């Protein structure tokens, strides 16, 4: 099936440069106009580029003009765009995506790759646990998680049971901190009876600091 | 450029719904048609296209969707909303550089009252060894989003180590989930046996509180 895969972001400095890429599968990539979109953490959306199929014909909005650059290699089925020059104001989720031939712009979005940009320094996540001792079981049913604790720059992502436990996982936004830190917590609610033989286990991962943690929650 | 209104869009499921975009200045390629498009961001998801060319629904989406329009002015309609439509709805131009998007239009399903199952974890002693421990209070899955969280410690009203983390409507019972989290160094939690947290909301008559007693093993 059709879809696009963005990587190559994460922490980068005010003043400096990343590539990010995405590769196309499911689909004639040379017979298509190519797109990079964005979206800042305010959730406003953006272009920021499009290229031609041959290569040669492409377009950005004044505000990424000359800073940035979108290139394609159709021998691998890749789209990238090359950012130098980042402005803290370039901090967002970017996206590419590809179109219809009969008139639309963005019908296929891939993933998105998050862009930090700031002075800040990559710091680990502290993977807490929520202990359910008696103060939350009300009956058949309690409330449990890992408190991701002090991380940057974002994303962390949280599983249970390694995709085992879907329904009823409530993993909250990130909030950040005063100390420059973000921090969120993942809950699931359980019933009580569960305990024990469902072994419950979080598996946090932050990628921008190489740390993949696991952790098993219980009674 | 573009403008979108409303920016809120309070709607039970079965309604209808409009959500309109003004272009700055009338929108039209090559007369190529005029370019308008429409996105779905659901929550947690990059968004998705339902219709372009102002009313060409895209492959896939149900036909509840329809798109019109003339000169400046162009609207969606969702004759009967349904709970999978939720989320940030936005127009998108195409005809004029720079390629402009709506700022966004939140529509929420609107659904009966629910409370908020309240809970407290205090902190494990794996972060209080660290030092500062964080005692977490949820108010599980309740609706309207009006709620109110107070800390209090023994009976002191903490108007500071404390923080909010609410999520997007739940699709599967459009409800939504808050987490206060009261950040303690050791001493302060230490020094104190009992903390409360006082929950109120809508479909709360008599103000929840929810407490503890402090420990160590
Ligand atoms: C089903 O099989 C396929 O889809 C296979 C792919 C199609 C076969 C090869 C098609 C070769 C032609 O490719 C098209 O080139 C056009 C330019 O000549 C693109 O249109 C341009 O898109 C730009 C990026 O947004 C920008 O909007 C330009 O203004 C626009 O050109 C304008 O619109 C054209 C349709 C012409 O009328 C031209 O005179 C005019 O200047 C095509 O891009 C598609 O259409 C545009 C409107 C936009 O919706 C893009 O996202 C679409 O992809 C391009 N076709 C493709 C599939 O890329």
């Amino acid at each position: 099936e059709v879809n696009l895969v963005e990587s190559g972001g994460g922490l980068v400095q005010p003043g400096g440069s990343l590539k990010v890429s995405c590769v196309t599968s499911g689909f004639t990539f040379s017979d298509y106009y190519m797109y990079w979109v964005r979206q800042t953490p305010e959730k406003r959306l953006e272009w920021v580029a499009y290229i031609s199929q041959g290569g040669d014909i492409t377009d950005y909005p004044d505000t990424v003009k000359g800073r940035f650059t979108i290139s394609r290699d159709n021998a691998k089925n890749s789209l990238y765009l090359q950012m130098s020059r980042l402005k803290s104001e370039d901090t967002a989720m970017y996206y590419c995506a590809r179109g219809l031939d009969d008139g639309a712009w963005f019908a296929y979005w891939g993933q998105g790759t998050l862009v930090t940009v700031s002075v800040a320094s990559t710091k680990g996540p502290s993977v807490f646990p929520l202990a359910p001792s008696s103060k939350s079981t009300s009956g058949g049913t309690a409330a449990l998680g890992c408190l991701v604790k002090d991380y940057f720059p974002q994303p962390v992502t949280v599983s249970w049971n390694s995709g085992a436990l879907t329904s009823g996982v409530h993993t909250f936004p990130a909030v950040l901190q005063s100390s420059g830190l973000y921090s969120l917590s993942s809950v699931v609610t359980v019933p009580s009876s569960s305990l024990g033989t469902q072994t419950y286990i979080c598996n946090v991962n932050h990628k921008p600091s190489n740390t993949k943690v696991d952790k098993r929650v219980e009674p | 450029l573009m403008t979108q209104i409303p920016v809120s869009l309070p709607v039970s499921l079965g309604d209808q719904a409009s959500i309109s975009c003004r272009s700055s200045q009338i929108i039209v390629h090559n007369n190529g048609n005029t370019y308008l498009e429409w996105y779905l961001q659901k929550p947690g998801q990059s968004p998705q296209l339902l219709i372009y060319k102002v009313s060409n629904r895209f492959s896939g989406v149900p036909d509840r969707f329809s798109g019109s329009g003339s000169g400046t002015d162009f609207t969606l309609k969702i004759s009967r909303v349904e709970a999978e439509d939720l989320g940030v709805y936005y127009c998108f131009q195409g005809s004029h550089v720079p390629f402009t998007f709506g700022s966004g239009t939140k529509l929420e399903i609107k659904r009966t009252v629910a409370a908020p199952s309240v809970f407290i974890f205090p902190p494990s002693d794996e972060q209080l060894k660290s030092g500062t421990a964080s005692v977490v209070c949820l108010l599980n899955n309740f609706y309207p989003r009006e709620a109110k969280v107070q800390w209090k410690v023994d009976n002191a009203l903490q108007s500071g180590n404390s923080q909010e983390s609410v999520t997007e409507q739940d699709s599967k019972d459009s409800t939504y989930s808050l987490s206060s989290t009261l950040t303690l160094s050791k001493a302060d939690y230490e020094k104190h046996k009992v903390y409360a947290c006082e929950v109120t909301h809508q479909g709360l008559s008599s103000p929840v509180t929810k407490s503890f007693n402090r420990g160590e093993c």
